[PDB]
């Protein structure tokens, strides 16, 4: 079974926090901090706010973004795994190839 | 401290080319840290000692030295600011000496009249009903004026 | 792995905090202060206020620019460096010739 | 090396602070008080709100004007100086004759 | 000779801060309180806002007015005189008869 | 003299505070309250909002009206008498006959 | 860190190099650095005002000890 969000709303995964990477070959241990990168699992319908139509939302299925970890970024597990809900505003960026 | 503000004071003399000999209540790391490093490569030779002691007693000594060099007293507490003074307000003397315990100048120069005048105006100081210690620090100053300290 | 902003945000990089070089030759060390100037990274598609069509950015990537340091700015790390990201509004000025 | 403003940005630099002809005949030292008047040093293109068009700027370049002094205010050096850069609205008044 | 306000700014003057004749004979002492009236010198052109048209003040010059004396109101001197200003929008009423 | 309100401000009178006649036919000591009824003593032309014309107050003078006295009401003295300035907004209900 | 220097602020050339040292819980040694003779006596050199101190006791005590280990031995 899997998760249809609602319009405006984007279902992402984490990436891993803190990889040890860091410097060049050097190893970075984990000093308390968490990771900012994940994957797009599911789109929204679009905003519906100023009236005019829907708008649709600019993150296609499967896109790897970067996104602000704030209050409007919720928490559920799914298929026993952690999943992380958030609005189109949350996610700054796309990485791309 | 962060009292650093006076670099055109400070660039002035390095304009100059001459070292420079800095009198006040302390100097703190900040201004001591970028003094060091600007000694060090040849920008500016300058080093920094403590006025003689408490409040009163170092102010009243201030002017003399600034009159004996020729120089200018900076008044924070009257008409000048710490930027407020030019190159030509600073006092000059042909070298001093200086060690961890105590500061001393070779020769300030400053002419006879205003060196006279300064010991002319302790002649009050001198005939004092309080006698008692207010003579023998006054002497003091005297002597380092004008005379010797044995 | 690059990044790419979501419309009407720009990426921009900081300059130099109190370069030792002010009132002249004189080498002046960080007291407490914060660099303005930036480099663009990246440039958004656009603003997309009020419906009709989308806005375009008035920054080039690669321009050099001074800019607001407020709220609106956001710090994230990009392949082990430091980068800055604001709207077109946060940007006062374009550093020219 | 000059600066030009970006819309509805005005480049102003600050006068002489507390000059002493307050009172009447009597010089009074500052205090720690600030000087509000200024000069025009450069005008942006002017307003870009609500779409249509773009409105020019009330002021002319070397005009001298009063102003508030707020936080929408913000001071950079260049050529080894300062000036300061606001908006239109933050200043509140031109001095003529 | 004298000032020319902005838009939506009107230029008026404090008048009598307690004056000396309240409950009728009685002189009442100035116990830390401030006047709210005052006379409007100057008239800005009129509100900007919403595009349309620039709407007109309600204001004459040479009315004597009752104002909300808030952080809206700015205080300038001219040819050595206190003068107040303020936003039509601070401007309470108008004092008639 | 006499008082005339700017646009969207009334000027009322209050009314007797702690009237004595309460929980029956009880005289009531002044324990610590005021009173919210009042007298409309002035109409002003009406609201200025969304530019279309002026909207007229719903409050003819001589009205007895219930108010509420919050940060919008001000105190000024007339003829030696107490009056409040409020808008329409502020003025929640009209007794009637 | 007081003066012209900052934590990052160091190139690996800056650090110093010895042979071997040893350390245990309560000591540690450095069996050679490897340094120029004229910086070994410039620091001996300017211990000579040292040396010649009006205190004598406790400055010159602990004085002595910089001493031998910079060129000397401690027994």
């Amino acid at each position: 079974m899997n998760i249809r969000p609602l319009h405006d709303r984007v279902i992402v995964k984490r990436k891993e926090v803190e990889t040890k990477s860091a410097g060049g070959i050097v190893l970075t241990g984990s000093a308390a901090a968490k990771s900012t990168r994940g994957e797009v699992l599911a789109v929204g319908n679009g905003r519906i706010l100023e009236n005019g139509e829907v708008k649709p939302l600019d993150v296609k299925v499967g896109d790897i973004v970067i996104f602000n970890d704030g209050y409007g970024v919720k928490s559920e597990k799914i298929d026993n795994e952690e999943v992380l809900i958030m609005s189109e505003s949350d996610i700054l960026a796309i990485v791309e190839a | 401290s962060n009292i650093r503000e006076m670099l055109p004071v400070l660039e002035a003399v390095a304009k100059a080319g001459k070292p420079l000999l800095i009198i006040a209540e302390d100097v703190e790391g900040e201004a001591l840290a970028t003094l060091v490093v600007n000694t060090m490569r040849g920008i500016v030779k300058v080093a920094a000692v403590k006025a003689p002691g408490f409040g009163d007693r170092r102010k009243a000594m201030l002017q003399d030295i600034a009159t004996l060099t020729g120089g200018t007293v900076i008044s924070e507490e009257i008409g000048m600011e710490l930027e407020k003074a030019t190159l030509e307000d600073l006092g000059q003397a042909k070298r001093v000496v200086i060690n961890k315990d105590t500061t001393t100048i070779i020769d300030g120069v400053g002419e006879e009249a205003a060196i006279q005048g300064r010991v002319a105006q302790i002649r009050q100081q001198i005939e004092e009903a309080t006698s008692d210690y207010d003579r023998e620090k006054l002497q003091e100053r005297v002597a380092k004026l004008a005379g010797g300290v044995a």
